[PDB]
């Protein structure tokens, strides 16, 4: 089925954490745990604090996200 | 400081200067040496730049020792605290920051000027702001102990600030 409820909202990176997990403050409002894309990791695209990435968000829990796009 | 003495002298006629700052006249090198011997002291060709290139009786060795003693005091106080450098980084976490701050405080107490420096990599966008966030805060914390002499200043791949202490 792939539930396409996936919330494609932008956020500027507040903070860096390990394993490429990042508190990113959103255009939407909150700062929530959002970890990297696999794609980005593969491509070695270094997320650094102060960047407008696209944090994909689950409707089950927005408090965790997933970074999609390169800054 | 390092002068030319008794048997180093080839200046034929020296405008002789006695033990204390005397003016006897223009004596031959040999004559000057003889005079020195008479007092037992050391005749010092202090200047070949002068008028009849000049040699001056003194206890050269002793004088030098004295100078060194005096100079030692000066030389010890010549360095007398320089620059301690600390390299922060754009990310910086809290305990580390605290540690750094403590170090800086210690340095200030000791008496040294402090290069509060940041090394950078890529991503120059948030860079200066981030630096400010650290550095200015740090300065504020040590406002009781330190004075800003250099502000957020660029070196290209870096950034640098300076904190001399408050009281000399
Ligand atoms: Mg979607």
């Amino acid at each position: 089925a792939k539930e396409k409820d996936t919330i494609r909202t932008e956020g500027v990176v507040t903070e860096a954490l390990p394993n490429a997990t990042f508190r990113v403050k959103l255009d939407s409002g909150p700062e929530i745990l959002a970890y990297i894309s696999g794609k980005m990791r593969m491509h070695y695209i270094r997320i650094l604090p102060g960047d407008r990435v696209v944090v994909e968000i689950t409707p089950y829990d927005p408090t965790r996200g997933r970074i999609v796009y390169r800054k | 400081k390092e002068y030319l003495t008794n048997e180093r002298i080839r200046a034929k006629q020296v405008r002789v200067v006695g033990p204390d700052g005397k003016q006897l006249g223009i004596m031959d090198t040999r004559e000057a040496l003889r005079l020195a011997q008479e007092m037992d002291l050391d005749l010092v060709l202090v200047g070949p730049n002068a008028d009849p290139p000049v040699a001056r009786i003194m206890d050269y060795s002793k004088w030098r020792y004295e100078q060194q003693m005096a100079e030692k005091e000066a030389r010890k106080k010549a360095k007398r605290t320089e620059v301690k450098s600390i390299k922060f980084r754009v990310k910086i976490d809290e305990h580390d920051y605290q540690t750094k701050l403590g170090h800086i405080k210690r340095f200030l107490q000791e008496g040294h000027k402090v290069k509060v420096t940041i090394m950078f990599r890529g991503r120059e966008v948030a860079h200066p702001e981030l630096g400010e966030r650290i550095l200015n805060r740090v300065t504020e914390d040590l406002k009781d102990l330190a004075v800003v002499e250099m502000k957020p200043e660029m070196l290209g791949r870096d950034m640098n600030m300076l904190l001399a202490p408050v009281k000399v």
